[PDB]
């Protein structure tokens, strides 16, 4: 609501300046305010939204994994206070808010108005931020958060299979689903999806310009290293 | 080294 | 005031966990709340305070210098909006608050109760955060902010000369004053202070243990590179 | 390369 009196174009301009500044909280705040203007988002504006929230949740995820480990060492001959647990909690509570903020923007109303394949294949974002909630969930809803993410990934997978070529960078990035398969305890599903996705992009590379070629090979290489680490 | 996910952090 | 219901030791413990987490805003928030308990600070607690605020203002300084430059290019055949000026302003306003927050903690009441040389030689901190305000000041008080910083550095310099050996890392770090001399437009004063400080530490190194030796040579090397860049 | 000041950023 903070950005409600600033112009849509002004928020886009300041979101890119925030990127250059590496002020990713401002960048998320601008792009949230841009989303809340009610207009659909251009392919470029989609990337600014995604890039901003990825960096904020990305440092929150990094800090959480640091605290969680000191906390595990704290409970194994260990000299005993609640301070590690309290701070790991607060940071995690902060992380859960940011995911809940992104999911609320996809749900109001970015997914319902996304009609084209490229825009709708937001469901990936929806899968990513439930996966982040999954990474920290330990209770009576961890099974339900995982299904929330899996279902979102699977909707994006069906549209991407039917509507985009096998080298399409959005399809290749979507095929994160494989890493979910570290959350879902399905490492064979993880590896099959990656070798299948890789091999079919490889067979389609002859159709691509030198520019498209470089884009697709980038993400195929992220699949190659993952396969390399799992095999 | 961690596994790769789309996208990355600055 | 946010930290007023948390224990002093708890705030120190969480300030170090925030360091490990690289959550330097939390670290500054904990150390501010620790300062505001009213007790003097240990040499180790002094470094946690200094390290936290240095990182926050450090990224704010970095972002400001990025915005300021795009803003200069924006006013030189340049296609014209106020958005660059508005965001550079907000960030700078944010930076001025953090400096005003640190200066308020030194003034209430860290400098008046600092009796020992090492603790009192806070005046360096006081010089650093006026210097940061100086870096962004353009109006009717830029002359007064510079004198505010110079005076603070000079008080620390007199105590450090009288009360600490010439290799003392606090004295060597204090001798930042030379870089102030980029704010004060006195590059010859800058260089003299650095060669003088370097040469007299060099002559005192034979008095030092292998541990103290490594510490002092670190900061003497920061003086050597600066001299190298200015000469 | 910038000039050195005490201390540095992580
Ligand atoms: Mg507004
Ligand atoms: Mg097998
Ligand atoms: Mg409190
Ligand atoms: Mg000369």
């Amino acid at each position: 609501g903070a950005m409600g009196s600033m112009e849509r174009a002004s928020l886009i301009q300041k979101a890119k300046l925030a990127e250059q500044a590496e002020r990713y909280e401002d960048m998320a705040a601008f792009m949230k305010g841009a989303v809340e203007k009610g207009e659909e988002l251009s392919c470029e504006e989609r990337n600014l939204l995604s890039v901003a929230y990825k960096n904020v949740v990305g440092g929150q995820r990094a800090a959480w994994r640091v605290l969680s480990s000191i906390e595990q060492k704290s409970n194994e001959g260990s000299e005993e206070g609640p301070e590690v647990r309290e701070y790991r909690e607060k940071v995690e509570t902060e992380l859960q808010g940011v995911c809940d903020t992104v999911l609320g923007l996809l749900d109001s109303h970015l997914i319902k108005e996304a009609g084209d394949a490229e825009s709708r294949v937001y469901l990936k974002m929806k899968g990513d931020y439930y996966r982040y909630l999954a990474e920290v969930a330990t209770g009576d809803d961890k099974k339900r958060i995982i299904d929330s993410a899996r279902s979102a990934y699977q909707e994006a997978m069906d549209i991407s299979k039917k509507e985009m070529p096998p080298t399409n960078p959005i399809r290749l990035g979507l095929a994160n689903f494989s890493v979910f398969h570290e959350i879902a305890n399905s490492p064979e599903e993880a590896i099959s999806l990656a070798k299948t996705t890789f091999d079919e992009a490889m067979a389609d590379l002859h159709t691509l310009s030198e520019d498209s070629y470089k884009d697709s090979t980038l993400i195929m290489q992220l699949l190659r290293d993952n396969l390399t680490l799992w095999t | 080294p961690r596994r790769n996910t789309l996208p990355a952090m600055d």
